[PDB]
């Protein structure tokens, strides 16, 4: 899956 | 003097059949709790869940159980989690980094759990009282004496 980062 | 106590970190995730109006594909819930029959409210003052920048008001605080956040989204992320103690000395808190991951289509919903053990060296009598009320154990060295002659 896609992720989010800071 | 040493006090050892344990915490649980976990989250659940579920793939929606039809996404939300914002395009979110998953509903998820992240929590902090104690082991079976351990109310961490005795020694935990609050838990701060640091959601991703894309959520409104991403600094989510729980001052009393359940210590959890329920949200919807489209992607997983690393979530810093702060557990604050009912403690007037250091350590005032403990920081974890939690991987809030989501499941792929075809895999069952997520039900992930983590167990963390905290160790405190010589906590104040008031704080150690709270830990021992939530499943902790206190360990104190003593003078040893040998059982045999030499």
């Amino acid at each position: 899956a896609a992720r989010k980062s800071a | 003097c040493t006090v050892q106590v344990r915490l649980e970190l976990g989250h659940r995730a579920q793939l929606r059949k039809k996404p939300t109006t914002e395009g979110f594909t998953h509903d998820w819930m992240v929590f902090v709790r104690g082991p079976e029959q351990c109310d961490i409210q005795h020694f935990v003052e609050k838990v701060v869940f640091w959601l991703h920048d894309s959520f409104p008001k991403p600094r989510r605080v729980c001052k009393e159980p359940p210590y959890k956040v329920e949200e919807s989204g489209y992607a997983g992320f690393i979530m810093p989690i702060e557990v604050h103690f009912k403690n007037k000395e250091e350590p005032r808190k403990v920081c974890f980094t939690y991987d809030l991951f989501l499941n792929l289509e075809g895999n069952p919903p997520v039900n992930h759990l983590r167990c963390e053990k905290l160790t405190f060296n010589n906590p104040t009598t008031e704080f150690r009282y709270k830990l021992l009320r939530a499943g902790g154990v206190m360990v104190m060295p003593e003078g040893a004496h040998h059982h045999h002659h030499h």
